[PDB]
RNA sequence: GACGGUAUCUAACCAGAAAGCCACGGCUAACUACGUGCCAGCAGCCGCGGUAAUACGUAGGUGGCAAGCGUUGUCCGGAUUUAUUGGGCGUAAAGCGAGCGCAGGCGGUUUCUUAAGUCUGAUGUGAAAGCCCCCGGCUCAACCGGGGAGGGUCAUUGGAAACU
RNA sequence: GAGAGUUUGAUCCUGGCUCAGGACGAACGCUGGCGGCGUGCCUAAUACAUGCAAGUCGAACGCUUCUUAAGAGGAGUGGCGGACGGGUGAGUAACACGUGGGUAACCUACCCAUCAGAGGGGGAUAACACUUGGAAACAGGUGCUAAUACCGCAUAACAGUUUAUGCCGCAUGGCAUAAGAGUGAAAGGCGCUGGUGUCGCUGAUGGAUGGACCCGCGGUGCAUUAGCUAGUUGGUGAGGUAACGGCUCACCAAGGCCACGAUGCAUAGCCGACCUGAGAGGGUGAUCGGCCACACUGGGACUGAGACACGGCCCAGACUCCUACGGGAGGCAGCAGUAGGGAAUCUUCGGCAAUGGACGAAAGUCUGACCGAGCAAC
């Protein structure tokens, strides 16, 4: 009523975009998930995209940095 | 240099569970209105990392975060067999 | 096609759960009805803090029902259960609101409140 | 008793209760319960308007009515003084106070609050009673 | 933020304040942290009472005053010392 | 500067516009008259009333309070009437009908030891407001404000260990 | 730490009843002059007619209307606040509260201090113009457009992680240094004369502030309630959260709680404090402050630093309201106020002058918080 439709607009925007990076993050990870246990020499590169988009999500307010770091050290101990 | 987390002195009643004891400590409050010395035998789970100690056996334990639901102590010592 | 002795739900929060025809109205010897006829019926379930209670005799009208309606353009509505909403001797509900959805016969025999208590009207 | 005995179990005391059990009570006819409240006075409809004959020192035709109160208890009262415009359905406001005379009677009607007319021609104890001044 | 105000005390119509240390998520009579002084203008001037050395030190902390205790700190001279501690 | 042309101050005037409530047998301070006649009625308890009522009702008078008074309801106290402080069990209430014994409660003298109980020093905290003490401002007072004090079967550390 | 009356023909014990005092958020009755200070739905957390209570920024952005290119007004996008403040106490017998502690298992927009940096690019979108939707709120379609909106590219890790040492701690471990590998940032506005100052922007630390979790102890009745639990108890992994851990899943084992009262039933917000009392204690938890919980009932998430959100979203249910009958809308335990219940407890008032809070560079706008006034001999 009382100018929080413009919060319910723009938080519906938000959800959209966030929901969206999320899922792009979580694909990435299920990627590399999937090329360690296929064992392809690939590993290399999409370990880093991987750290990539995780970090890429620690900003822009997805992801706390200790939820960054705990991803992170799992696909680090996924690879070495 | 930093604080002291707090401990106790007590006595253990089951081993019967892996990496874990349960230990009791004994102590003697003064009823509130009468003021007779009663038995207060307040008890605690304590965390081994060896399955040492042995039933019946005087232990001291030091508080810590939770380690389990049930856990919050950590063994130190085993003094009387 | 709702005969005496026939079962029927209930549509409204008038405080009956489930309903029972003992006759009903129009002539002499009507052995039948559907939307948009008058029932005279007891009340067999009621809900418990409800201002209609069990063994009440009252009016009723049949909303919706599984021998369904006829349009002029062949075009017909049936149902899957059999319900009724009950009345004063005023068109009117007892109760407030209906539930599920009603057909528009009853527009033609005047019960214009119900038709407009009720969600959704085919 | 000994102090062992006294911490096993302690001591209970002498429980205690009111001399006006139904002024201690109400009713909510949402859930339809005894609430409990400590209220002064309250409002009844008199049930029935009658005389007593009162206790054997005592000899007398002790005015009584028997109301139906707003918590649904039903109660004996006393109606003092000395002429009442009281009936059947008079609604009236009762107070606390037993009448040693009859047993039955744990309360009191008053006098210039509703349907009760003030008592008349009482100049003396006026509050009590409830009639207003002699100009 | 934490901030550096006054409460409100006394009788209406006869006020006075107390100079104190608060959130301003607090209210204005309700938590607070620490009082360094008192205040009321009842007399033909303003009165006051201070505590120069836990509110310099709550101000070195990061305080934020309101614009009237300002003028208290300003009249008492906390402000200046406080600009020539941070120069 | 909403309050507000309110507080407040000045001057003119009128004793003139401004006191009632309960009780008066004893417990309880406060007494007679008339009517009534176990009726009317009173009543916190004891109890008054049946032709001479300081107990009903009225009048007069007095007493206790006073812009309040009285009444009900609730809480505490008196109530040692749940007795830790601080009660009892022959006859008043109460010793199970009596025994065997698990658990618990209690436990002879004494060396050494500990220090859970106990005693004790210091430190911290126990917010503010409030109770209390000293101050101060509201024509005093309530109230308001300042300062202080105290408050924990409280916690850490450090000793004794006579007693359990 | 005062007692008195009352059992008896009388007496003493025992034992109960009542009274003498103090206090109400009080009510009823009778009476009634004023002033000051405070208090005022204890019942139906019953339902809500009406009005007002959370907006703000043009010095973030582009339009539109009126101004002879100035300022002012309308709707945009964006940011910040809406999670505080305010109300109520239903549920809750438990780390909910109080007190004492711990977090080497943690988080923190705004405010401070410090180390740094702030580069170059892109594609859209509202608004707006037409379109259909017809009572019109709604809503959809085509096209154009700006931003401190959004995207990704450039560099830093001072962040985190692993190695090697050193140091220390209470085991897990923590602190300092160095190295290794991989990753990620941004925004400009105002003013001065490319240099700028101010406000903002991004990373890291530290502090403050508030928050989250964990433990000792404590505070209510029933045993005409004696057994209770099965992710329950623990462990090895994995996942998950800001973080610990059955918080969650699988797997292994069968343990774990209790007569020191578990479990169950009823009752209840807890506390500072308030009334009484010689004290020990009892009773209460109104006003003021603190912690908790709730927002028509139940559940779930999104946004955001912060909610699982009184005046936000979705769904189910109950309940009501307006409709042109096609479809919509709402949630006073915010301040006043209505009805009902009740023994019963307030004006449908003024102002932001103060004090405090949001926003804003600032004036200033908002603020039923709050200031005041009003009614009631409470
Ligand atoms: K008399
Ligand atoms: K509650
Ligand atoms: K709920
Ligand atoms: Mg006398
Ligand atoms: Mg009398
Ligand atoms: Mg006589
Ligand atoms: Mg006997
Ligand atoms: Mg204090
Ligand atoms: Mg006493
Ligand atoms: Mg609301």
């Amino acid at each position: 009523i009382e100018s929080a439709i413009k919060r319910v607009r723009t938080s519906a925007n938000a959800n959209a975009k966030n929901s969206s990076q999320t899922n792009a993050m979580r694909t990435a990870i299920k990627k590399f998930e999937e090329a360690v246990a296929a064992g392809a020499d690939n590993v290399d590169a999409l370990y880093n995209e991987a750290v990539k988009a995780v970090d890429m999500a620690a900003t822009k307010g997805l992801i706390h940095k200790n939820k960054a770091n705990r991803d992170k050290i799992r696909l680090s101990k996924l690879a070495k | 240099e930093r604080n002291q987390r707090k401990v106790y002195q007590g006595r253990v009643v089951s081993d019967k569970m892996d990496k874990t004891i349960t230990v009791v400590v004994e102590t003697k409050k003064n009823h509130p209105i009468y003021g007779k010395r009663m038995k207060y035998s307040k008890k605690y789970k304590a965390h081994d990392e060896n399955n040492t100690a042995k039933v019946g056996d005087i232990v001291k334990i030091m508080e810590t975060r939770p380690l389990s639901a049930t856990k919050r102590f950590r063994l130190l010592e085993v003094v009387e067999e | 096609m709702i005969q005496q002795e026939s079962r029927l739900r209930v549509a409204d929060n008038s405080g009956a759960r489930e309903i029972l025809t003992i006759k009903v109205l129009g002539g002499s010897g009507r052995k039948t009805a559907n939307i948009g006829d008058v029932i005279v019926a007891t009340v067999k379930q009621a809900t418990p803090g409800g201002v209609v209670k069990k063994g009440e005799v009252v009016k009723a009208v049949i909303v919706r029902t599984k021998s369904g309606a006829r349009r002029a353009d062949g075009s017909y509505i049936k149902f899957d259960e059999n319900a009724a909403v009950i009345i004063r001797d005023d068109k009117s509900p007892r109760g407030t609101r209906i539930f599920g959805p009603v057909a528009r016969e009853l527009r033609e025999n005047n019960f214009m409140k119900i038709v407009s208590l009720a969600p959704e009207v085919l | 008793p000994t102090i062992n005995q006294l911490v096993r179990k302690p001591r209970k005391s002498k429980v205690e209760k009111s001399d006006s059990p139904a002024l201690n009570k109400g009713y909510n006819s949402f859930k339809k319960t005894q609430t409990n409240v400590n209220s002064p006075q309250k409002r009844g409809v008199c049930t029935r308007v009658g005389t007593m004959t009162p206790k054997k020192p005592n000899s007398a035709l002790r005015k009584y009515a028997r109301v139906r109160l707003s918590n649904l208890i039903e109660v004996t009262a006393y109606i003092p003084g000395i002429g009442h415009n009281l009936q059947e359905h008079s609604v009236v406001l009762l107070r606390g106070g037993r009448v040693k005379d009859l047993p039955g009677v744990r309360y009191h009607i008053v006098r210039g609050a509703l349907d009760t007319a003030g008592v008349n021609d009482r100049k003396q104890s006026r509050s009590k009673y409830g009639t207003k001044r002699p100009k | 933020a934490v901030k550096i105000r006054l409460k409100r005390m006394g009788s209406k119509k006869s006020p006075f304040y107390r100079i104190v240390v608060a959130d301003s998520r607090s209210p204005r009579d309700g938590r607070f942290i620490e009082t360094v002084g008192t205040y009321n203008p009842l007399k033909d001037p303003a009165e006051v009472v201070l505590k120069e050395d836990l509110v310099l030190d709550w101000l070195s902390k990061g305080a934020q005053p309101s614009d009237t205790v300002r003028n208290i700190l300003s009249k008492e001279g906390v402000m200046k010392k406080h600009h020539e501690a941070k120069n």
